[PDB]
């Protein structure tokens, strides 16, 4: 599921 | 009480150079120049360009300067100073539901502007000076035309997304990601930054 990856 | 520490000041490190025709990262300071100026507050460098490469000492990301206000964001930045040749600079904005903190830009930036085109073909600028086009998706989201392992994005937080002009149209934040590749990114649209500023 995606998802939200803070870079 | 009396061994307490303070968190150091974001410092400027380098810049993306947007300057030309070709897209490139430049390293302003090194490691222990960051280190000791995060402590003071204090760097006299001179700043030049819309985009910077910023550190804290835990993190490196990015800041980009729309109308006079250098904005990041504040998974990274907190609710830090920014260091400058007079010293620490405090926050004039700071939003952690918007995940945006900014400062007053640095004297020798330049600033971006609103885009008001209204155009969804953008292009995202990356901390490795790469121009990558965008499909715009939402209000805070957009498609990249290929997919990208979530580690080229990381430390790109902080970044613009641009119009064909130029134009400021938004702060990346975060990678969309399923099974570690990006195929979307989040980002803070231009009209939050105008609403925040006015
Ligand atoms: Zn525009």
């Amino acid at each position: 599921q995606e998802r939200e990856v803070p870079c | 009480m009396a061994s307490m520490k303070k968190k150091g000041s974001v410092v400027i490190v380098g810049r993306i150079n947007l300057s030309g025709d070709t897209a490139y990262a430049q390293q302003t300071r090194g490691e222990e120049g960051c280190q000791e100026t995060s402590q003071t507050g204090r760097d006299k460098n001179q700043v030049e360009g819309e985009v910077q490469i910023v550190s804290t000492a835990t993190q490196t990301f990015l800041a980009t300067s729309i109308n006079g206000v250098l904005w990041t964001v504040y998974h990274g930045a907190g609710t830090r100073t920014i260091a400058s040749p007079k010293g620490p600079v405090t926050q004039m904005y700071t939003n952690v539901d918007k995940d945006l903190v900014g400062w007053q830009a640095p004297q020798g930036s330049r600033s971006l502007t609103p885009c008001t085109c209204g155009s969804s073909d953008l292009y995202l600028v990356t901390r490795h000076a790469d121009v990558i086009p965008v499909r715009r998706r939402g209000d805070s989201r957009g498609s990249l035309l290929s997919p990208r392992p979530i580690s080229y994005l990381k430390g790109s937080a902080g970044g613009p997304l641009l119009c064909p002009a130029g134009h400021a149209v938004g702060i990346f934040r975060a990678a969309v990601s399923t099974r570690g590749v990006a195929k979307a990114v989040d980002f803070i649209p231009v009209e939050s930054l105008e609403t925040t500023m006015r």
